[PDB]
RNA sequence: UUAUGCUAUCAGGUGGAUGGCUCGGCUCAAGAGCUUAUGAAGGACGUGCCAAGCUGCGAUAAGCCCGGGGUAGGUGCAUGGAGCCAAUGAACCCGGGAUUUCCGAAUGGGACCUCUCCGUAGUGAUCAUUCAUGAUCGGGAACGCUCCGAAUUGAAA
RNA sequence: UGGAGGACCGUAAACGGUAUUGAUCUGCAAAUCAUUCGUGUGACCUGCGUCUCGUAGUGAAAUGCUAAUCUAACCCGGCA
RNA sequence: UGUUCGGGUCGAAGCAGGGCUGUGAAGUCCUGUGGACCGUUCACAAACGAAAAUCCUGGUAAUAGUAGCAGCAAAGCAGGGUGAGACUCCCUGCCGCCGAAGGGGCCAGGUUUCCUCGGCAAUGUUCGUCAGCCGAGGGUUAGUCGGUCCUAAGACGUACCGUAAUUCGAGUACGCCGAAAGGGAAACAGGUUAAUAUUCCUGUACCAUUUAGCGUUUAGUCUGACGUCUCAGGGCAAGCCGAGCGGCGUCGUCGCGCCGUCUAAGCAGCGAACCCCGUGGAGAGCCGUAAUGGCGAGAAGCGGGCGAAUCUGUAAUGGCACAAGUCGGCUUCACCCCGGGACCCGUGAAAAGGACAGCUAAAUGUCCGUACCGAGAACUGACACAGGUGCCCCUAGCUGAAAAGGCUAAGGCGUGUCGGAGUAAUUCAGUUAAGGGAAUUCGGCAAAUUAGCUCCGUAACUUCGGGAUAAGGAGUGCCUGCUGUGUAGACAGCAGGUCGCAGUGACCAGGGGGCUCUAACUGUCUAAUACCAACAUAGGAGAUUGCAAACCCGUAAGGGCUAG
RNA sequence: CCCUAACUGGAGUCCGGUGAAGCUUACAUUCUAGUGCACAGUCUAGAGACCUCUAGGGGGAAGUGAAGACCCCGUGGAGC
């Protein structure tokens, strides 16, 4: 064989692969230094004389059984951790989340007639100032107070 | 002053006759009007439409795609090219 | 992909098709008494002065 | 950064195009004038005595 | 057969001196002496069967037409192939015509675009006349006229 | 809670150029390379365009820079 | 040169060597070589004599088969081909390099380097059958992509005026140009070639003008049309997970791993926020937001209008091994839509164009560019140059805060174009080093130490801001089972078990403190020996000037400061 | 640093290929002293020395690079 270089560059365009996952084979090279065009080459790629070679891609088991791990809450301490508390998790987001649950958790409970306007009014300012750390906390403060109208 | 020099026979311009267009030289001077009319008067055929382009030979090649079928074939046999 | 105007690339088409050898008859016809001319040029050179 | 081959880095662009009226690339593209033979700025031809030496 | 070397000559290589030759140069003399809007000079691009440069020519493109001289060959620098032209007088020279792309005084407008835009198809600017028409513009080796105008240098500063 | 600042750290993003007085020093290079360093939301960095120049310009000013040329650039001429 | 007398193809000049004469400058002769010219008397001329000028031009040595072909990316091996010739060209496998750049896209620039065939004298730092080299031939197709159109800073032209004069000069008036990254009429998917492809072909669209018919202003508004920082909401390319299906890999045991499971514009439909309209009447206060907030000058609540990205359908038959092609979920940057806030002694372009009255048909849509590189070999630096242009714009999995670093995809490569050999000194760059620990040295230069994150704790001094990561301490892996916050992604925390010398195990990653001088600080600088205490700076002070000003440019016409 | 050692990769060393440049009036195997423009491989008198090649670090060749930039001089300049 002279060189089937011109062959391989033709059969990467038709395959629409990289030139080094171009299979030529080594058995059938003068077949191969025959194709001039791309018809001659979609010839060989039917027959199977020049193929494609699979993609080695990246396997993610591994990491799978990582993240299984890490969301039961394991692999992740402090000798794991490398970045700030913050970059970790934003405080911004934080409040975001926390404020949006006290607020809805207190227009739920004024809609259902379990709160009214009056004590809503401070208790959505109260959740305002950071007075509650969560709807448990929100609720177990209602309970206490006896501010739910009970019936 | 016609345009259209020779008809352009390279295995690229005669693959055009199979799909009833023809290649010609033109003069660069010359624009699509001009080649499209030039045709028109020098074979009397109507032309579809006019594809030009200017070589790093310093042509301008115009392909001409015709009306009535088999008439780049006609012009090609009275020109002499098959 | 600069952008050339028509005159432009008219002049490079002007000097690609100057950097051609000398023809062989030409040189039989002289007796090898003209066998080069000084528009030969490579590309990647002292660029043109055309453009 | 060196006044060297450095700064040659950046030399993609031009002072002078080429002239219509003389063909020397001289046409200044910024004050629109050939700098050879004065298109761009005067109907006539630039000479100067200057360019040949005091003929004696 | 003493190597590595040294000195002289010879043969060869390299090299391109010397000599001889020269269609080139230089100088002097005698002549002759303007050209361009009827678009010049200059430039760009194209133009040859095989053609890249130069030269010539301009899409009629190493050329076309007419008259005279010349007469048997011709097809530029530049005897290669193949053809073509020429006794219907070519080639060549003298005179006169035609063709003569784009830029360029460049002048319908615009040019880091030798092209591009409108196409109402183009008298651009400044002028003279009755407002038919006309003039000027760019180029030319030096010479000529008008006006503006240094310093080095010498004086041993 | 909020998200300011010629704020902080930091990238072989970008810009700069400390020290090694390292490599190199007929070099990869007529100023580069490695490591180490400074700035990195701002008087920030940068592309393209455009303007300002020779007794002039430009300069957060070193006589720095104005095409490897700067206490007056370069070309030709005065000039043998 | 004039003039006299000659020689030469039976061999002139020149050249190499030699004989003789002459003190010598030199002359003559001989042999060889050479192939056409050369002398001589008496005189006359001169571009008339070289060993030297770091002389000039050319040629050519020693150096020397020497330096270099190493340092910034140490890359090749086996087998098989081709060929006269193979480390170096081709194929397969193995082993490697880059993998937020060495991949992808493209500007300027280059200008044919693109593709095919044929070559190997030169070029290629070696070779070469290879090649960006050499020769021959071929290759770039547009109404929709750009230019073209618009205007920007700012040029140029004409006129006027100045000027001894101009091709010179500011201003004004009128024009005209000025952006391939600003504004902007419209096209997509697939296929086709060796090389072109939103350009050719198939399918399905769209825009502009002119014409003809059918109808006509709302007209002057809006749009084009805009800064920096910050944040919410919605969407989405990419990414990830589970199931089915179809391939490939693995298969010592296991049943995993990888790939695919597609689908454009156009057309039609819905519409979040904001805004607006109608009701409503809210305070010993209510309603909201991530946050700022809102409210009788009319809150909440209730209806309506206007109005996004995207999504849904259609295009649905195209491409796919005419192999599957069917589903769900999560997340979502660095992209799109939308809204809020904050800042300014800083206020963040213009014009063309477009919309507001158009519908149907036919015709027209010229011109230029289009190949390829876009850089450790296509640019620039004389080079196939470790620089610069460009890191300009993009980028998959794991780790991780991350685009850091490391390891891998895809893609690109084994050409940051010499090989072999394995053996001295020396040398460039690294690893380690007993005991001592700055005794070295001008000087701790160089190297070493520390290093992530969490928690505890943190001095003098201070302009009250800071110093500050001060300092100084503790923890950290894996496994098993969980708790809390949250709509979620995730994040935080606990209990127990357990291995090692060592758990930020590699990678990555401050050493710290005390006392002085000096400049307040961020910033600027001797491109190529000076990054400083020099320059600047805010602050402080002084001076001139009321504008036909002060100050400054011009010969003038007229200008800068000054749209002050 | 005392006081260096071992090891790693690249050079070097040896082999194949490729393939420059810079010093040079000549000669030249030197060493000592003297002499000499008072700083000699070459002069003078001695002493040595068989030649060639390889590797090696740089004693000498007042080694090479550059018509000294320090000083003076020039009825030489330039800027200030
Ligand atoms: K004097
Ligand atoms: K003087
Ligand atoms: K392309
Ligand atoms: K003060
Ligand atoms: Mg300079
Ligand atoms: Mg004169
Ligand atoms: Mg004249
Ligand atoms: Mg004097
Ligand atoms: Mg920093
Ligand atoms: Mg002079
Ligand atoms: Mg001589
Ligand atoms: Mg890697
Ligand atoms: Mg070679
Ligand atoms: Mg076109
Ligand atoms: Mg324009
Ligand atoms: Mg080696
Ligand atoms: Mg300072
Ligand atoms: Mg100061
Ligand atoms: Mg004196
Ligand atoms: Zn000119």
């Amino acid at each position: 064989m002279s060189d089937l270089s011109n062959q391989r560059k033709l059969a990467s365009k038709v395959l629409g692969c990289g030139l080094d996952r171009v299979w030529l084979n080594p058995e059938a090279s003068e077949e191969i230094a025959s194709a001039i065009t791309r018809e001659d080459i979609r010839g060989l790629i039917e027959e199977g004389t020049i193929k494609a070679k699979p993609v080695k891609g990246v396997s993610r088991g591994r990491a799978r059984a990582l993240a299984a791990k890490r969301k039961y809450g394991h692999c992740k301490g402090h000798g794991s951790r490398k970045g700030k508390k913050g970059a970790r998790t934003p405080k911004k987001e934080q409040w975001i989340k926390k404020i949006r649950a006290l607020r809805r958790r207190l227009k739920e409970l004024r809609a259902d007639g379990a709160l009214d306007k009056s004590v809503y009014c401070r208790l959505y300012r109260k959740a305002k100032g950071g007075e509650y750390r969560s709807v448990s906390h929100l609720n177990s403060h209602l309970e206490s107070e006896k501010l739910l109208k009970k019936e | 002053m016609s345009s259209i020099n020779y008809p352009f026979v390279t295995e690229k311009a005669m693959m055009l006759l199979d799909e009833n267009k023809l290649q010609f030289i033109v003069d660069t001077r010359s624009n699509k009007k001009q080649i499209l009319e030039d045709v028109e008067k020098m074979y009397g055929f109507k032309v579809k439409s006019v594809r030009t382009m200017t070589t790093m030979k310093g042509m301008k090649k115009a392909v001409l795609a015709f009306e009535e079928p088999e008439a780049a074939h006609e012009i090609a046999t009275r020109i002499g090219l098959m | 992909m600069s952008h050339n105007m028509k005159g432009q690339k008219k002049r490079l088409a002007k000097a690609h098709k100057q950097n051609t050898r000398v023809p062989v008859w030409v040189i039989v016809k002289t007796n090898r008494k003209v066998v080069s001319h000084p528009r030969r040029r490579h590309w990647r050179r002292r660029s043109l002065d055309v453009k | 950064m060196s006044k060297g081959t450095s700064s040659m880095g950046k030399r993609q662009k031009r002072t002078h195009a080429k002239c219509r009226r003389c063909g020397s690339v001289s046409f200044n593209v910024h004050t629109k004038q050939c700098t050879s033979c004065g298109f761009g700025k005067t109907s006539r031809m630039r000479t100067y005595k200057w360019q040949a030496k005091c003929k004696y």
